[PDB]
């Protein structure tokens, strides 16, 4: 409702975004090895 | 113009979480699944 609040609110997004990305990259790590 | 485009970079961000997030909760059902056989 605010510059501040949309400042937090895209704060928050790019730390998700971030987590995904890093978890994907996990996931796809753990995928490959699932391979044996 | 500020307001709109912090609007449009949240509407932005939103969208592809949405794309992160389904390809992590693919991975993750094979992951979880091939791991559980």
């Amino acid at each position: 409702a605010s510059l501040d609040e949309l400042q937090a609110e895209i704060e928050q997004l790019e730390e998700r975004n971030y987590a995904l990305r890093k978890e994907i990259e996990d996931l796809q790590k753990q995928l490959e090895k699932l391979g044996a | 113009a500020s307001i709109a485009r912090l609007e449009e970079k949240v509407k932005t961000l939103k969208a592809q979480n949405y794309e992160l997030a389904s390809t992590a909760n693919m991975l993750r059902e094979q992951v979880a699944q091939l791991g559980a056989p």
